Protein backbone atom coordinates (compact mmCIF):
# COMPACT_ATOMS: atom_id res chain seq x y z
CA UNK A 1 0.00 0.00 0.00
CA UNK A 2 1.19 3.24 -1.35
CA UNK A 3 2.76 5.84 1.93
CA UNK A 4 4.12 9.07 2.01
CA UNK A 5 5.88 9.86 5.49
CA UNK A 6 6.82 13.57 5.88
CA UNK A 7 9.11 15.00 8.08
CA UNK A 8 7.20 16.49 11.43
CA UNK A 9 6.30 20.36 11.77
CA UNK A 10 9.47 22.61 11.88
CA UNK A 11 10.59 26.35 13.61
CA UNK A 12 13.13 28.39 11.87
CA UNK A 13 15.27 31.41 12.18
CA UNK A 14 14.83 33.93 8.96
CA UNK A 15 18.17 33.62 6.87
CA UNK A 16 18.64 30.05 7.10
CA UNK A 17 17.28 26.68 5.15
CA UNK A 18 15.31 23.79 5.91
CA UNK A 19 15.01 20.02 4.14
CA UNK A 20 11.79 19.21 4.32
CA UNK A 21 11.35 14.54 4.04
CA UNK A 22 9.39 12.57 2.12
CA UNK A 23 9.26 9.00 3.41
CA UNK A 24 7.87 6.38 0.21
CA UNK A 25 7.13 3.07 0.43
CA UNK A 26 4.86 0.75 -1.42
CA UNK A 27 5.36 1.46 -5.55
CA UNK A 28 8.80 2.18 -7.13
CA UNK A 29 10.01 5.27 -5.74
CA UNK A 30 12.22 6.05 -9.21
CA UNK A 31 9.42 5.02 -11.61
CA UNK A 32 7.38 8.31 -10.81
CA UNK A 33 7.85 12.11 -10.27
CA UNK A 34 7.41 13.44 -7.05
CA UNK A 35 6.15 17.03 -6.53
CA UNK A 36 5.85 19.33 -4.44
CA UNK A 37 3.07 22.07 -3.21
CA UNK A 38 3.22 24.79 -0.62
CA UNK A 39 -0.31 25.81 1.09
CA UNK A 40 -0.02 29.01 2.83
CA UNK A 41 -3.70 29.70 4.94
CA UNK A 42 -5.39 32.27 2.88
CA UNK A 43 -3.80 31.53 -0.69
CA UNK A 44 -4.55 28.26 -2.16
CA UNK A 45 -2.51 25.85 -3.30
CA UNK A 46 0.89 26.44 -5.86
CA UNK A 47 2.81 24.07 -7.55
CA UNK A 48 6.73 24.15 -6.30
CA UNK A 49 8.19 21.41 -8.86
CA UNK A 50 8.59 17.47 -9.31
CA UNK A 51 11.39 15.42 -9.49
CA UNK A 52 12.33 12.17 -10.91
CA UNK A 53 14.58 10.09 -8.65
CA UNK A 54 15.33 7.67 -11.39
CA UNK A 55 17.88 10.84 -12.80
CA UNK A 56 17.05 13.45 -10.55
CA UNK A 57 15.79 15.89 -13.53
CA UNK A 58 13.72 18.64 -12.31
CA UNK A 59 11.12 20.54 -13.49
CA UNK A 60 10.63 24.00 -11.25
CA UNK A 61 7.45 26.29 -11.20
CA UNK A 62 9.69 29.57 -12.22
CA UNK A 63 8.74 31.30 -9.18
CA UNK A 64 10.48 28.34 -6.62
CA UNK A 65 13.37 28.79 -8.85
CA UNK A 66 16.30 29.42 -6.41
CA UNK A 67 13.95 29.23 -2.92
CA UNK A 68 13.50 25.27 -3.78
CA UNK A 69 15.80 22.67 -3.96
CA UNK A 70 14.89 18.99 -5.05
CA UNK A 71 16.65 15.97 -4.11
CA UNK A 72 15.69 12.61 -3.65
CA UNK A 73 17.68 9.09 -2.81
CA UNK A 74 16.76 6.16 -4.18
CA UNK A 75 18.84 4.22 -1.63
CA UNK A 76 16.17 5.45 0.98
CA UNK A 77 13.07 5.86 -1.48
CA UNK A 78 13.12 9.18 0.11
CA UNK A 79 12.57 13.06 -1.70
CA UNK A 80 13.39 15.72 0.05
CA UNK A 81 12.70 19.74 0.17
CA UNK A 82 15.24 22.37 0.72
CA UNK A 83 13.85 25.53 0.96
CA UNK A 84 16.11 28.21 1.72
CA UNK A 85 16.98 32.01 2.62
CA UNK A 86 13.85 31.63 4.44
CA UNK A 87 11.58 34.54 5.55
CA UNK A 88 7.96 34.59 6.93
CA UNK A 89 6.30 34.69 3.44
CA UNK A 90 7.68 30.96 3.01
CA UNK A 91 5.76 30.13 6.53
CA UNK A 92 3.03 27.39 5.45
CA UNK A 93 2.02 23.87 4.94
CA UNK A 94 4.38 21.87 2.42
CA UNK A 95 3.17 18.83 0.39
CA UNK A 96 5.06 15.92 -1.75
CA UNK A 97 2.88 14.33 -3.82
CA UNK A 98 3.23 11.76 -7.18
CA UNK A 99 2.11 12.15 -10.07
CA UNK A 100 -0.50 9.30 -9.89
CA UNK A 101 -1.41 11.28 -6.75
CA UNK A 102 -0.85 9.61 -3.25
CA UNK A 103 -0.14 12.40 -0.89
CA UNK A 104 2.17 13.20 2.44
CA UNK A 105 0.35 14.41 5.28
CA UNK A 106 2.04 18.04 5.45
CA UNK A 107 4.98 19.47 6.92
CA UNK A 108 4.39 22.54 8.86
CA UNK A 109 6.91 25.08 8.88
CA UNK A 110 7.06 28.55 11.14
CA UNK A 111 9.79 30.98 9.69
CA UNK A 112 10.45 33.58 12.64
CA UNK A 113 12.39 35.12 14.93
CA UNK A 114 10.72 34.58 17.89
CA UNK A 115 11.64 31.60 20.70
CA UNK A 116 10.17 28.11 21.29
CA UNK A 117 7.65 28.43 24.00
CA UNK A 118 5.96 25.19 25.36
CA UNK A 119 2.71 24.97 26.07
CA UNK A 120 1.58 25.67 29.65
CA UNK A 121 -1.38 22.75 30.11
CA UNK A 122 -4.42 23.90 32.81
CA UNK A 123 -7.41 20.68 33.14
CA UNK A 124 -10.83 21.70 33.21
CA UNK A 125 -12.83 20.19 35.72
CA UNK A 126 -16.96 21.62 36.12
CA UNK A 127 -17.58 23.53 38.73
CA UNK A 128 -25.65 14.87 34.54
CA UNK A 129 -25.78 11.65 32.79
CA UNK A 130 -22.36 12.35 30.37
CA UNK A 131 -20.45 15.68 31.70
CA UNK A 132 -17.98 17.86 29.51
CA UNK A 133 -14.44 18.23 30.38
CA UNK A 134 -11.35 20.26 28.97
CA UNK A 135 -8.20 21.56 28.52
CA UNK A 136 -6.51 24.41 27.99
CA UNK A 137 -3.77 24.20 26.16
CA UNK A 138 -1.91 28.17 26.86
CA UNK A 139 1.26 30.43 25.52
CA UNK A 140 2.58 28.10 23.64
CA UNK A 141 4.45 28.59 19.94
CA UNK A 142 4.79 27.92 17.04
CA UNK A 143 2.41 25.44 15.83
CA UNK A 144 1.49 22.73 15.85
CA UNK A 145 0.22 21.06 19.12
CA UNK A 146 -1.19 17.54 19.36
CA UNK A 147 -4.28 17.00 21.74
CA UNK A 148 -5.19 13.42 22.30
CA UNK A 149 -7.49 12.46 25.45
CA UNK A 150 -6.33 8.94 27.09
CA UNK A 151 -3.17 8.59 24.97
CA UNK A 152 -5.85 8.46 21.84
CA UNK A 153 -7.86 6.14 23.42
CA UNK A 154 -11.08 8.77 23.70
CA UNK A 155 -12.28 9.65 20.43
CA UNK A 156 -15.50 10.29 19.66
CA UNK A 157 -17.40 13.43 21.31
CA UNK A 158 -13.88 15.76 21.42
CA UNK A 159 -13.59 19.56 19.76
CA UNK A 160 -10.05 20.65 20.21
CA UNK A 161 -10.50 24.11 18.53
CA UNK A 162 -8.31 26.26 16.21
CA UNK A 163 -5.63 28.00 18.46
CA UNK A 164 -5.83 32.06 18.79
CA UNK A 165 -2.49 33.73 18.66
CA UNK A 166 -2.05 36.91 20.61
CA UNK A 167 1.33 38.67 21.60
CA UNK A 168 3.13 36.55 20.00
CA UNK A 169 1.63 33.05 21.76
CA UNK A 170 -1.36 30.65 20.44
CA UNK A 171 -3.69 29.56 23.18
CA UNK A 172 -6.44 26.89 22.07
CA UNK A 173 -8.52 24.18 24.58
CA UNK A 174 -9.95 20.81 23.40
CA UNK A 175 -13.32 20.03 25.19
CA UNK A 176 -14.35 16.07 25.92
CA UNK A 177 -17.94 14.76 26.73
CA UNK A 178 -18.05 11.55 28.75
CA UNK A 179 -19.92 9.65 31.62
CA UNK A 180 -21.05 10.22 35.04
CA UNK A 181 -19.40 6.24 35.86
CA UNK A 182 -15.90 7.20 33.79
CA UNK A 183 -14.96 10.43 35.76
CA UNK A 184 -14.42 11.27 38.28
CA UNK A 185 -14.58 7.54 39.33
CA UNK A 186 -11.47 6.84 36.64
CA UNK A 187 -8.35 8.82 35.43
CA UNK A 188 -8.98 11.17 32.95
CA UNK A 189 -6.28 12.73 30.80
CA UNK A 190 -5.43 15.10 27.93
CA UNK A 191 -2.25 14.17 26.39
CA UNK A 192 -0.85 17.79 25.20
CA UNK A 193 2.17 17.02 22.71
CA UNK A 194 4.14 20.27 21.39
CA UNK A 195 7.27 18.98 18.51
CA UNK A 196 8.99 22.35 18.49
CA UNK A 197 9.86 22.40 22.11
CA UNK A 198 10.21 18.60 22.30
CA UNK A 199 7.55 18.42 25.06
CA UNK A 200 4.52 16.22 26.46
CA UNK A 201 2.69 16.34 28.71
CA UNK A 202 -0.50 14.15 29.85
CA UNK A 203 -3.03 16.03 32.37
CA UNK A 204 -5.68 14.50 34.61
CA UNK A 205 -8.79 15.99 35.11
CA UNK A 206 -9.56 15.69 39.03
CA UNK A 207 -12.85 17.30 40.63
CA UNK A 208 -12.36 20.30 41.82
CA UNK B 1 0.09 30.31 -15.51
CA UNK B 2 -3.07 29.20 -16.68
CA UNK B 3 -5.61 30.49 -13.98
CA UNK B 4 -7.74 27.67 -12.81
CA UNK B 5 -11.23 29.11 -11.11
CA UNK B 6 -13.81 27.48 -9.51
CA UNK B 7 -18.18 28.65 -9.68
CA UNK B 8 -18.32 30.05 -5.98
CA UNK B 9 -16.10 29.33 -3.11
CA UNK B 10 -18.73 27.52 -1.24
CA UNK B 11 -21.90 25.21 -1.79
CA UNK B 12 -24.64 24.11 0.48
CA UNK B 13 -26.72 20.88 0.65
CA UNK B 14 -28.47 18.03 2.22
CA UNK B 15 -27.47 14.69 3.00
CA UNK B 16 -27.98 12.44 0.44
CA UNK B 17 -28.90 15.29 -2.50
CA UNK B 18 -26.51 15.85 -5.20
CA UNK B 19 -23.92 18.40 -6.01
CA UNK B 20 -22.10 19.93 -8.73
CA UNK B 21 -18.74 21.79 -8.30
CA UNK B 22 -17.34 23.52 -11.36
CA UNK B 23 -13.80 24.90 -13.20
CA UNK B 24 -13.10 26.86 -16.05
CA UNK B 25 -9.57 27.04 -16.91
CA UNK B 26 -8.09 30.03 -19.12
CA UNK B 27 -6.69 28.12 -21.76
CA UNK B 28 -8.17 24.43 -23.33
CA UNK B 29 -6.14 22.16 -20.84
CA UNK B 30 -7.31 19.01 -23.36
CA UNK B 31 -9.15 16.91 -20.33
CA UNK B 32 -6.06 17.04 -18.23
CA UNK B 33 -7.53 17.56 -15.00
CA UNK B 34 -8.04 16.20 -11.14
CA UNK B 35 -10.67 16.55 -8.83
CA UNK B 36 -8.75 16.93 -5.22
CA UNK B 37 -10.42 16.95 -1.81
CA UNK B 38 -9.13 18.54 1.00
CA UNK B 39 -10.82 17.43 4.53
CA UNK B 40 -9.91 19.87 7.63
CA UNK B 41 -7.66 17.83 8.89
CA UNK B 42 -5.86 18.58 6.05
CA UNK B 43 -5.32 14.88 4.27
CA UNK B 44 -5.80 15.63 0.32
CA UNK B 45 -6.65 12.32 -1.63
CA UNK B 46 -7.67 12.75 -5.42
CA UNK B 47 -11.29 11.82 -6.81
CA UNK B 48 -11.17 11.97 -10.42
CA UNK B 49 -7.81 12.17 -12.37
CA UNK B 50 -7.87 12.91 -16.57
CA UNK B 51 -11.37 14.51 -16.47
CA UNK B 52 -13.53 11.82 -15.51
CA UNK B 53 -11.65 8.43 -14.67
CA UNK B 54 -12.02 7.90 -10.85
CA UNK B 55 -9.46 6.60 -8.69
CA UNK B 56 -9.51 3.41 -7.24
CA UNK B 57 -11.38 2.93 -4.13
CA UNK B 58 -13.45 6.27 -4.40
CA UNK B 59 -17.22 5.78 -4.95
CA UNK B 60 -18.97 5.43 -8.27
CA UNK B 61 -21.13 7.88 -6.40
CA UNK B 62 -18.29 10.21 -7.46
CA UNK B 63 -17.79 11.44 -11.08
CA UNK B 64 -16.48 14.08 -13.06
CA UNK B 65 -17.16 15.35 -16.96
CA UNK B 66 -16.02 18.53 -19.05
CA UNK B 67 -13.83 19.81 -21.87
CA UNK B 68 -11.74 22.36 -23.31
CA UNK B 69 -11.74 24.87 -20.21
CA UNK B 70 -14.76 23.84 -18.53
CA UNK B 71 -14.70 20.76 -16.21
CA UNK B 72 -17.12 19.04 -13.37
CA UNK B 73 -17.08 17.22 -10.29
CA UNK B 74 -20.99 15.32 -9.06
CA UNK B 75 -21.20 13.99 -5.51
CA UNK B 76 -24.51 11.78 -5.62
CA UNK B 77 -25.29 10.75 -2.05
CA UNK B 78 -24.36 13.04 -0.21
CA UNK B 79 -23.14 12.12 3.18
CA UNK B 80 -21.27 13.74 6.17
CA UNK B 81 -17.82 12.48 5.34
CA UNK B 82 -17.92 14.53 2.45
CA UNK B 83 -17.76 17.44 4.63
CA UNK B 84 -14.33 19.09 2.78
CA UNK B 85 -12.77 21.68 0.38
CA UNK B 86 -12.90 20.49 -3.43
CA UNK B 87 -10.59 21.73 -5.66
CA UNK B 88 -9.75 21.19 -9.45
CA UNK B 89 -5.98 20.86 -11.04
CA UNK B 90 -4.83 21.21 -14.33
CA UNK B 91 -1.23 18.86 -15.19
CA UNK B 92 -1.81 20.14 -19.13
CA UNK B 93 0.82 22.80 -18.90
CA UNK B 94 3.57 24.14 -16.47
CA UNK B 95 3.34 24.64 -13.73
CA UNK B 96 0.76 22.60 -12.49
CA UNK B 97 -1.89 25.09 -10.98
CA UNK B 98 -5.07 24.38 -8.60
CA UNK B 99 -8.29 26.37 -8.05
CA UNK B 100 -8.87 28.24 -4.67
CA UNK B 101 -11.42 25.20 -3.44
CA UNK B 102 -15.23 25.36 -2.46
CA UNK B 103 -15.89 24.17 0.69
CA UNK B 104 -19.18 21.91 0.77
CA UNK B 105 -21.19 22.66 3.64
CA UNK B 106 -24.03 19.96 4.71
CA UNK B 107 -27.72 21.27 5.75
CA UNK B 108 -29.19 19.49 8.70
CA UNK B 109 -31.54 19.93 11.84
CA UNK B 110 -31.50 22.86 14.11
CA UNK B 111 -29.56 21.58 17.37
CA UNK B 112 -29.20 24.14 20.22
CA UNK B 113 -25.78 24.16 21.53
CA UNK B 114 -24.60 22.47 24.70
CA UNK B 115 -23.09 24.96 26.94
CA UNK B 116 -20.52 24.63 29.68
CA UNK B 117 -18.09 27.02 31.82
CA UNK B 118 -15.04 26.18 33.68
CA UNK B 119 -13.27 28.58 36.00
CA UNK B 120 -9.36 28.80 36.19
CA UNK B 121 -7.48 26.28 36.70
CA UNK B 122 -6.06 26.54 40.72
CA UNK B 123 -2.86 25.54 38.42
CA UNK B 124 -3.73 28.34 36.43
CA UNK B 125 -3.87 30.92 39.22
CA UNK B 126 -0.78 30.26 40.95
CA UNK B 127 1.40 31.11 37.37
CA UNK B 128 -0.61 34.48 38.27
CA UNK B 129 -3.09 33.83 35.21
CA UNK B 130 -6.62 33.13 34.98
CA UNK B 131 -8.86 32.02 31.88
CA UNK B 132 -12.43 31.42 31.96
CA UNK B 133 -13.14 29.13 29.62
CA UNK B 134 -16.92 28.56 27.87
CA UNK B 135 -17.96 25.70 25.49
CA UNK B 136 -20.59 26.50 22.96
CA UNK B 137 -20.99 22.52 21.76
CA UNK B 138 -22.41 20.63 18.82
CA UNK B 139 -25.16 23.53 17.21
CA UNK B 140 -26.60 23.90 14.07
CA UNK B 141 -26.71 26.31 11.98
CA UNK B 142 -23.60 28.15 12.23
CA UNK B 143 -24.52 31.73 14.00
CA UNK B 144 -24.14 31.86 17.53
CA UNK B 145 -23.78 34.55 19.93
CA UNK B 146 -21.95 34.10 23.38
CA UNK B 147 -21.74 36.74 25.85
CA UNK B 148 -19.80 36.60 29.37
CA UNK B 149 -20.97 38.45 32.74
CA UNK B 150 -18.97 39.23 35.61
CA UNK B 151 -21.13 40.06 38.77
CA UNK B 152 -23.74 40.71 36.65
CA UNK B 153 -22.69 43.02 34.22
CA UNK B 154 -22.01 42.67 30.30
CA UNK B 155 -17.85 41.89 30.10
CA UNK B 156 -16.29 42.29 26.69
CA UNK B 157 -12.59 42.58 26.58
CA UNK B 158 -10.18 39.42 27.10
CA UNK B 159 -12.75 37.65 25.64
CA UNK B 160 -11.22 35.44 22.17
CA UNK B 161 -13.71 32.62 20.77
CA UNK B 162 -12.67 30.11 18.35
CA UNK B 163 -15.11 27.96 15.94
CA UNK B 164 -14.25 24.58 14.86
CA UNK B 165 -15.30 23.42 11.37
CA UNK B 166 -18.45 21.49 10.57
CA UNK B 167 -18.36 18.35 12.08
CA UNK B 168 -17.70 15.30 9.72
CA UNK B 169 -20.00 13.28 11.91
CA UNK B 170 -23.39 15.04 13.31
CA UNK B 171 -22.46 17.98 10.87
CA UNK B 172 -22.59 20.64 13.62
CA UNK B 173 -20.42 23.44 14.91
CA UNK B 174 -18.69 24.26 18.22
CA UNK B 175 -17.04 27.21 19.68
CA UNK B 176 -15.19 28.07 22.50
CA UNK B 177 -14.89 31.46 23.64
CA UNK B 178 -12.05 32.48 26.59
CA UNK B 179 -11.92 35.31 29.24
CA UNK B 180 -8.23 35.92 30.15
CA UNK B 181 -7.97 38.11 33.48
CA UNK B 182 -4.91 38.20 35.44
CA UNK B 183 -5.34 36.42 38.98
CA UNK B 184 -5.80 39.67 40.71
CA UNK B 185 -8.96 40.48 38.64
CA UNK B 186 -10.35 37.49 38.44
CA UNK B 187 -10.25 37.32 42.93
CA UNK B 188 -11.71 40.74 42.65
CA UNK B 189 -14.78 39.18 41.45
CA UNK B 190 -17.58 36.42 42.50
CA UNK B 191 -19.78 35.84 39.64
CA UNK B 192 -18.86 34.29 36.36
CA UNK B 193 -21.78 33.87 33.41
CA UNK B 194 -21.77 32.65 29.74
CA UNK B 195 -24.73 33.40 27.43
CA UNK B 196 -25.19 31.70 24.43
CA UNK B 197 -28.01 33.40 22.33
CA UNK B 198 -29.15 30.79 19.21
CA UNK B 199 -31.30 30.39 16.33
CA UNK B 200 -32.84 27.46 18.54
CA UNK B 201 -34.20 29.84 21.38
CA UNK B 202 -35.39 32.98 22.43
CA UNK B 203 -34.18 32.77 25.93
CA UNK B 204 -30.15 32.18 25.60
CA UNK B 205 -28.89 29.22 27.16
CA UNK B 206 -26.89 30.83 30.59
CA UNK B 207 -23.96 29.15 32.82
CA UNK B 208 -22.70 30.24 35.25
CA UNK B 209 -20.87 29.90 38.55
CA UNK B 210 -20.38 32.07 41.59
CA UNK B 211 -17.02 31.33 43.76
CA UNK B 212 -18.70 31.75 46.65
CA UNK B 213 -20.62 28.17 45.74
CA UNK B 214 -18.49 25.01 44.76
Amino acid sequence: QVHLQESGPELVRPGASVKISCKTSGYVFSSSWMNWVKQRPGQGLKWIGRIYPGNGNTNYNEKFKGKATLTADKSSNTAYMQLSSLTSVDSAVYFCATSSAYWGQGTLLTVSAAKTTPPSVYPLAPGNSMVTLGCLVKGYFPEPVTVTWNSGSLSSGVHTFPAVLQSDLYTLSSSVTVPSSPRPSETVTCNVAHPASSTKVDKKIVPR
Amino acid sequence: DIQMTQTTSSLSASLGDRVTFSCSASQDISNYLNWYQQKPDGTIKLLIYYTSSLRSGVPSRFSGSGSGTDYSLTINNLEPEDIATYFCQQYSRLPFTFGSGTKLEIKRADAAPTVSIFPPSSEQLTSGGASVVCFLNNFYPKDINVKWKIDGSERQNGVLNSWTDQDSKDSTYSMSSTLTLTKDEYERHNSYTCEATHKTSTSPIVKSFNRNEC
